[PDB]
């Protein structure tokens, strides 16, 4: 007993629509989906119970397959809340649910004034040692992990500060090797051309 | 109304020690279930009980053991048995058996041969850069928290004494510094972000947080290093004007 | 007699009924002034989750008598081939429909004696507060019984076929055959009951549910 689920990895920016699917070719009494956030419990989104169901719950739009053996997830004016771990699950046939491998949505913030910039930081202790901090990206930009497993670069995180009304990209290089820079931290990502580089 | 919780949220023990886990239900649900997720396969099936005082076998069941005298809990055991006992345990209930689940907030386990392997995290705040402040005038400090294990952190921003939100981001996902080690040591960033002027006076404080959940009493130490139990590691910068 | 066989039943079929005998359509105190198609009776906006809800009937007579009238509801619902009225989603039934005015004071209750393999099992009971209730009403109350406790419309369960018998104080009796679905999808399933037959709650004798597991 199987259920398919696409696109497995899906990322988008803010404001798209998106559909995912799930399919089988078992029938299925009912079908449910859920919204997972990493390292926390599966939440309930839905149960739909009757072939060509379609039901709507604010931005998602959710349909079982006339035969019982599809179900799809539509999602329009996608927004930054919305990223998570999408998955579908069956009624099986002994007393359990069989669960799809999901479709992991990434949906990505729209930056109104970008301004790449990658700046050095110093330790408040050592200091002596330091991170890079590429910055202020948009979202077109994707930053890249490095070859050397001596260099240390986290993925891009966007923090919102409330009273500015204000969302900013970042992502953080480290690493102990004596010729790493700033300069050259993030060579693994296609950045702007008019990325700042101060001094 | 009602609802399904576990706990504790992470565990740790040494390779060869059963632990049990607990998962209890006031939603007067019939049927409960134990299930691993691992990033390759997402959700598999451990054990199942449709209904108190009977369980049945799961997909993967080999080296784990349950029972149901309650209604209302299902406690997984691990024991020695099972091989790769590292993952995130989930257990779910319905109403009766294959209806819709919902589902508790889950149980972190993680199991190492030696308990060498065990470091708490090193923790450093990296002060905002001077050329940042001037194109923009905002001021980004940077956490990191590195060489940990297992990965049982939680991070925090405590600004003139406390927790703040707003400008902050953190790794999902903490970073392994070596990814070809299988009892490869963590480390993970966050960012806090506020204006130039903000950071600019000397009166304001900025402490970085990192709760560890490492060694509790029961394991016993006798390596030259401190002993890595379940911990707070800090680090602080002041305002500069 | 001979009985039909729950192996005679496509995994959808199954899936199907199970699903109608589980999720029927229950409103009390509804009305609709508008007729489609000679036979069918549309209430705009009163289906589950404010669909369209589209009620059909074996007559025009049928539709007729109860337009413009103060109806309660309780029938099979599906989704494949209901016709749309509007561009809302519709939701469709078949007969279900009796007056809202002719009620009881409390429940009147009625005994469905039930063996398995000729075995006497325990006596279900159903209820209803109408005086006069359509036999789908009590069909989809005695299937839901069913459904829960013996797991007649689950593939691999031992019940292999059923009949139910409605034992009647009037001379006419009335039964179904769980298994002869009239065929896979809903719209067939349902359709035996757009006659929207009706009986006096106080004619029923009692109900005889007869199942057998093969083997
Ligand atoms: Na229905």
């Amino acid at each position: 007993q199987l259920l398919e689920q696409s696109p497995q990895f899906l990322s988008i920016q803010e404001g798209e629509n998106l559909t995912v699917y799930c399919n089988s070719s078992s029938v299925f009494s009912s079908l449910q989906w859920y919204r997972q956030e990493p390292g926390e419990g599966p939440v309930l989104l839905v149960t739909v119970v009757t072939g060509g169901e379609v039901k709507k719950l604010k931005r998602l739009t959710f349909q079982f397959g006339d035969a019982r053996k599809d179900s799809s997830l539509h999602i329009t004016a996608a927004q930054p809340g919305d990223t998570g771990l999408y998955l579908c699950a069956g009624a099986g046939s002994q007393g359990n649910l069989i669960f799809g491998k999901g479709t992991k949505l990434s949906v990505k913030p729209n930056i109104q004034n970008p301004d790449p910039a990658v700046y050095q930081l110093r330790d408040s202790k050592s200091s002596d040692k330091s991170v890079c901090l590429f910055t202020d990206f948009d979202s077109q930009t994707n930053v890249s992990q490095s070859k050397d497993s001596d260099v240390y670069i986290t993925d891009k995180c966007v923090l919102d500060m409330r009273s500015m009304d204000f969302k900013s990209n970042s992502a953080v290089a480290w690493s102990n090797k004596s010729d790493f820079a700033c300069a050259n931290a993030f060579n693994n990502s296609i950045i702007p051309e008019d990325t700042f580089f101060p001094s | 109304d009602g609802g399904i919780t576990q706990s504790p949220k992470y565990l740790f023990r040494k390779e060869g020690q059963n632990v049990t886990l607990s998962c209890e239900q006031n939603l007067n649900h019939d049927a409960m279930y134990w299930y691993r997720q691992d990033p390759g396969q997402g959700l598999r099936l451990i054990y199942y009980s449709q209904i108190v005082n009977d369980f049945q076998k799961g997909d993967i069941a080999e080296g784990y053991s349950v029972s149901r005298e309650k209604k209302e809990s299902f406690p997984l055991t691990v024991t020695s048995a099972q091989k790769n006992p590292t993952a995130f345990y989930l257990c779910a209930s319905s109403s009766r058996s294959s209806y819709e689940q919902y589902f508790g907030p889950g149980t972190r386990l993680t199991v190492t041969e030696d308990l060498k392997n065990v470091f708490p995290p090193e923790v450093a705040v990296f002060e905002p850069s001077e050329a940042e402040i001037s194109h923009t005038q905002k001021a980004t400090l940077v956490c990191l928290a590195t060489g940990f294990y297992p990965d049982h952190v939680e991070l925090s921003w405590w600004v003139n004494g406390k927790e703040v939100h707003s400008g902050v981001c953190t790794d999902p996902q903490p970073l392994k510094e070596q990814p070809a080690l299988n009892d490869s040591r963590y480390s993970l960033s966050s960012r806090l972000r506020v204006s130039a002027t903000f950071w600019q006076n000397p009166r304001n404080h900025f402490r970085c947080q990192v709760q560890f959940y490492g060694l509790s009493e029961n394991d016993e130490w006798t390596q030259d290093r401190a002993k890595p139990v379940t911990q707070i590691v800090s680090a602080e910068a002041w305002g500069r004007a | 007699e001979d009985l039909h066989d729950k192996s005679e039943l496509t995994d959808l079929a199954l899936a199907n009924a199970y699903g109608q005998y589980n999720h029927p359509f229950i409103k009390e105190n509804i009305k609709s002034d508008e007729i489609s198609g000679e036979k069918d009776l549309i209430f705009r906006n009163q289906g589950d989750s404010g669909n369209d809800l589209r009620v059909k009937f074996a007559t025009a007579d049928l539709a007729q008598k109860f337009k413009n009238k103060n109806v309660d509801i309780y029938g099979a619902s599906f989704y494949y081939k209901c016709e749309k009225i509007s561009e809302n989603i519709s939701e469709c039934l078949y007969g279900g429909t009796t007056l809202n005015s002719e009620k009881l004071a409390q429940e009147r209750v009625i005994g469905a004696n039930v063996w398995v393999d000729g075995i006497q099992k325990e006596t279900e009971l159903i209820r209803t507060n109408k005086k006069n209730v359509t036999l789908q009403e009590l069909d989809i109350k005695i299937r839901k019984i069913l459904s829960d406790k013996y797991k007649i419309y689950y593939k691999d369960s031992e019940i292999s076929k059923g009949l139910i018998e409605f034992d009647m104080k009037t001379p006419r009796d009335y039964s179904f055959d769980i298994y002869d679905l009239k065929g896979e999808n809903d719209y067939e399933i349902d359709k035996i009951y757009e006659d929207n037959k009706t009986l006096k709650s106080d004619d029923i004798s009692h109900i005889d549910v007869n199942l057998y597991t093969k083997k």
